[PDB]
């Protein structure tokens, strides 16, 4: 016999993920835990103006 | 072996041998690994610190 199970989670913002958690409780649990995921910015020298 | 002489002298000789042999080998090997890593904040020092 040979069983070989590999899992791998990666969260970004939201509840600290633990294996026994459901996707519903993870979605409901981002009420306070949010992380920037996409950002737009300007070169810094553009903010030095009279 | 059965022998009959003169229809009066009878001789029986019955030998039975019986050998049973059973071998059983069982092996199990379970390897488990879990690796959790939470990176919650990132605390950086202010540029203007004394
Ligand atoms: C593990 O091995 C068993 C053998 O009895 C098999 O039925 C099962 O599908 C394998 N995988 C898991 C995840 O249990």
């Amino acid at each position: 016999l040979s069983n070989r199970t590999n899992s791998r989670v990666q969260s970004f913002g939201g509840v600290p993920f633990y294996p026994g958690i459901t996707l519903e409780t993870w979605q409901k649990g981002i009420t306070n835990h949010l992380v920037a995921i996409d950002r737009a910015g300007l070169p810094l020298h553009f903010f030095i103006k009279p | 072996t059965e022998l009959a002489l003169f229809s009066r002298v009878n001789g029986k000789f019955s030998t039975e041998f019986q050998r049973m042999k059973t071998l059983q080998v069982k092996d199990q090997a379970v390897t488990t690994r879990v690796q959790v890593r939470n990176r919650i904040y990132t605390v950086k020092t202010t540029p203007t610190s004394e």
